[PDB]
RNA sequence: UUCAAAUGAGAACUUUGAAGACUGAAGUGGGGAAAGGUUCCACGUCAACAGCAGUUGGACGUGGGUUAGUCGAUCCUAAGA
RNA sequence: AUAUGGAUUCUUCACGGUAACGUAACUGAAUGUGGAGACGUCGGCGCGAGCCCUGGGAGGAGUUAUCUUUUCUUCUUAACAGCUUAUCACCCCGGAAUUGGUUUAUCCGGAGAUGGGGUCUUAUGGCUGGAAGAGGCCAGCACCUUUGCUGGCUCCGGUGCGCUUGUGACGGCCCGUGAAAAUCCACAGGAAGGAAUAGUUUUCAUGCCAGGUCGUACUGAUAACCGCAGCAGGUCUCCAAGGUGAACAGCCUCUAGUUGAUAGAAUAAUGUAGAUAAGGGAAGUCGGCAAAAUAGAUCCGUAACUUCGGGAUAAGGAUUGGCUCUAAGGGUCGGAAAAAAAAAAACGAUCAACUU
């Protein structure tokens, strides 16, 4: 089916997160996605094998807040961003004047530099 | 037969803008297997150790695919436009920067 | 515009008196297997013509590379 | 300054039209001094030359309303301007026809199914249209030798 | 058609970028024949010419530019001379 | 120009193959015969090229609130040479009514079919060389009148009433049968020429030198030609992308190319070009002049008259979107000293089309 529990690394609860996902399916009888409510628990089964939906979304922020107790978390200016490492990044718009490379600063010797002054 | 994809994710984890965690949770998810997602048959083999991800798959599979699928993601928590998805070398990539000033 | 075959009529070309120059190219190919191996050709400067043979076995080349005459002039590459 | 001339040598250069070529506004008194072209060279390589993005023709849209095509989505009556003919020639159905079944009748007379006799009947009665089509012959076939031993049981 | 910048004694019209459009492969594209004869290209330049303009030009002034045993002429004959 | 090799000869100008013919060569004057040069047009089929479409994969950009294994793009191979490959024809075996073979197109066979086995034209393709060292695409470095240098990757296929074109074998037509020569080669002929201690040869390999004279820019047109001009006219041809669609029509887009045809401000009458109008429907006018209506397709129906071919799309009726389905329509394969600076150590599978 595809069924993944994010950062295996740190649940605590991870047999009580199999309880969770089974009162989704149990008994109200909900998708884990869609929000698509079956009569029967042969409903919302036979729909997760439909639209294929086996994953619990760890990307929405909401999703974080809901399924958080079950984890156990241990301790754009439009041209440049800035970093923590001290890092000046740039933009994808600017590409090209990145690539070019210009001219170098134009220097004088002691004896051009000299004559110029003169 | 197998095939294995690496891609390098240094760069921007180091410097504190990446999660190579959710990068590979997404991966798993969204990869498409003679159909829908979540299909992977024991034929995909998504792994990494936080400075690398690893990919290897018997089903149907691409070097664009695996392209695809980071320029989307990235889009998605806006990481585009500050990162740049390269081929260092044929079929393991590495992700970068344009612009890296001190 | 020519190949040659049998290497002990290449031989001969490789004097003729009038063939000046010559040269040594590899190409690194992939066989029926698969697999990659070095491939030489061997091209000779006739007056009017230009010979190269295949040689797909890189030892029986490059001993063949021992088997020039002092004389020639190889552009190696 | 007149860059008309470095605008040339650019689409030259690079070998590509003077719509796709780039020259950045800013270098203006840069390009200015360009004037051959190995000096355009650097300049190309450098990139405050480039040469612009191909714009975009897709055919997905087309590929969709193809896609579709071939599921049988618009034939409708409303949908055809042509004649019924200029759209698929009957002579060409026809040559569809007759090159299935003479292809046909000679695989069998080969691996032993009919006979040269009965395979000269079929040969001249499919020329004259005694055949819908591939179905309808092998059924006209073993019609011929279920009879045929129709004439050979009764002989016995 | 429009906006900025550049150049400029001076910009509706030149150069560049940007955006909008047209020819839409029987083209406003790429090559030739006949005819043109330097109109090609570049540096200078704006009195006269381009039925408005002019910093631009098929204009004006100074120069550079056309490399064949295999492409043509050459040879052959056609109606004819 | 010529020299070296190869071949040929005491059976002097070679041998093999039943034959069609084969080969690295294998004397040939006069003169004679023969071939190429050398040719309409249209039709439909066969094949090849490029193009177009298209799957997988290796790059690179684009879009991503949501969606889409996505959208666009690079992935290229010349003249020449070697091996090999074909429809037509032709050769040997065979001797056929139960008439067989067979083109889309009905032609052929005791004047020797089918069938079996072979020969050839090399148009065309396939591999190899030419040739990856070229070019093309991605990532880097330095350098600013040095100029380049370094890495990677260039891959493997599919489909067809498609388009453009080349070509092949045929067919229809003619009181129409659809150029000539230069040139080149073949064959007949047997002049003449020559071997055994030596000779013949350049239609075989290789090697050596030479290639004159003139044209060679750009335009080829809404600005380079002719129209007294930078004139809405005229002027010979090649290549030809996607979609709609019968379509080289119209309508929109890509590769390339212009954005150039004096401007601003208003928005009266008259205008030129363009549209629409209640009820009426030619009452207008010399005259339905101008406009209007009808139009594509699929089905049904189709008169007098006729030189029996037409007339005829006669007249006249019905349907046409979108969407989900249903059925029918194929191919391939398997049954001197001190300090400091600087320098150095009948099935079954599979594949793909659309068209009704
Ligand atoms: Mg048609
Ligand atoms: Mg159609
Ligand atoms: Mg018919
Ligand atoms: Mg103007
Ligand atoms: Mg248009
Ligand atoms: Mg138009
Ligand atoms: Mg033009
Ligand atoms: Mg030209
Ligand atoms: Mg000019
Ligand atoms: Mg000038
Ligand atoms: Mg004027
Ligand atoms: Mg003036
Ligand atoms: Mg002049
Ligand atoms: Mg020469
Ligand atoms: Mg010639
Ligand atoms: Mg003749
Ligand atoms: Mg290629
Ligand atoms: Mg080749
Ligand atoms: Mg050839
Ligand atoms: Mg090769
Ligand atoms: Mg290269
Ligand atoms: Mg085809
Ligand atoms: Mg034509
Ligand atoms: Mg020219
Ligand atoms: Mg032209
Ligand atoms: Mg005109
Ligand atoms: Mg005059
Ligand atoms: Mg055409
Ligand atoms: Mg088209
Ligand atoms: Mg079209
Ligand atoms: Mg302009
Ligand atoms: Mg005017
Ligand atoms: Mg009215
Ligand atoms: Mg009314
Ligand atoms: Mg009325
Ligand atoms: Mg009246
Ligand atoms: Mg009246
Ligand atoms: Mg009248
Ligand atoms: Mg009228
Ligand atoms: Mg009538
Ligand atoms: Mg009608
Ligand atoms: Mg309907
Ligand atoms: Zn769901």
């Amino acid at each position: 089916h595809g069924f993944y529990i994010p950062e295996q690394k740190y649940l605590v609860d991870k047999i009580g997160l199999v309880k969770y996902m089974s009162e989704k399916i149990g008994l109200g009888n909900i998708c884990i996605v869609c929000n698509y409510q079956g009569r029967t628990l042969t409903a919302v089964r036979q729909h997760m094998l439909a639209k294929r939906h086996c994953k619990i979304p760890y990307e929405s922020e909401d999703e974080r807040l809901e399924i958080s107790e079950f984890y156990d978390f241990t301790s754009n200016d439009g041209i440049e961003l800035h970093l923590p490492t001290g890092i000046k990044v740039g933009h994808r718009s600017l590409q090209r004047y990145y690539k070019q490379d210009l001219k170098p600063e134009v220097i004088l010797t002691e004896g051009q530099g000299t004559l110029v002054a003169a | 037969i197998a095939k294995t994809f690496t891609v390098d994710v240094s760069s921007p984890t180091e410097n504190g803008v990446f999660d190579p965690a959710s990068y590979a949770k997404y991966l798993i998810d969204h990869i498409k297997v003679e159909g829908a997602v979540g299909n992977l048959g024991n034929a995909v083999t998504v792994t990494e150790d936080g400075t690398v991800v690893t990919v290897v798959s018997t089903a149907k599979f691409s070097g664009k695919y695996l392209k695809y699928l980071t320029k989307k993601y990235l889009k998605k928590n806006q990481l585009r436009d500050w990162i740049r998805f390269v081929s260092t070398k044929t079929n393991e990539y590495r992700l970068a920067f344009y612009q890296v000033t001190p | 515009a020519r190949e040659i075959t049998d290497i002990k009529q290449f031989l001969e070309l490789t004097r003729r008196a009038d063939v000046k120059t010559a040269t040594v190219k590899i190409n690194k190919k992939l066989n029926k297997a698969g697999k990659p191996f070095r491939q030489t050709k061997f091209k000779v400067r006739g007056s009017s013509s230009l010979y190269t043979l295949v040689i797909n076995d890189a030892g029986k080349a490059k001993k063949l590379i021992q088997s020039l005459p002092p004389t020639l002039k190889v552009n190696r590459l | 300054a007149n860059l008309r001339t470095q605008k040339r040598l650019a689409a030259s250069v690079v070998g590509v039209g003077k719509r796709k070529v780039w020259l950045d506004p800013n270098e203006t008194s840069e390009i200015a001094q360009a004037n051959s072209r190995n000096a355009i060279r650097k300049l190309v390589k450098n990139g405050t030359i480039v040469k612009k993005a191909v714009t975009v023709h897709s055919k997905s849209r087309t590929r969709a309303h193809a896609q579709s095509k071939r599921e049988g989505r618009h034939s409708g009556y409303g949908k055809r301007k042509g004649t019924r003919e200029a759209r698929l020639p009957s002579q060409v159905v026809w040559i569809r026809r007759l090159r299935v079944l003479r292809r046909l009748l000679a695989k069998y007379r080969d691996a032993g199914k009919i006979d040269k006799h009965l395979y000269h009947v079929l040969y001249k009665e499919s020329k004259g249209n005694a055949f819908k089509h591939k179905r309808a012959l092998v059924e006209h076939i073993i019609q011929a030798k279920a009879d045929a031993q129709r004439e050979k049981a009764l002989n016995e």
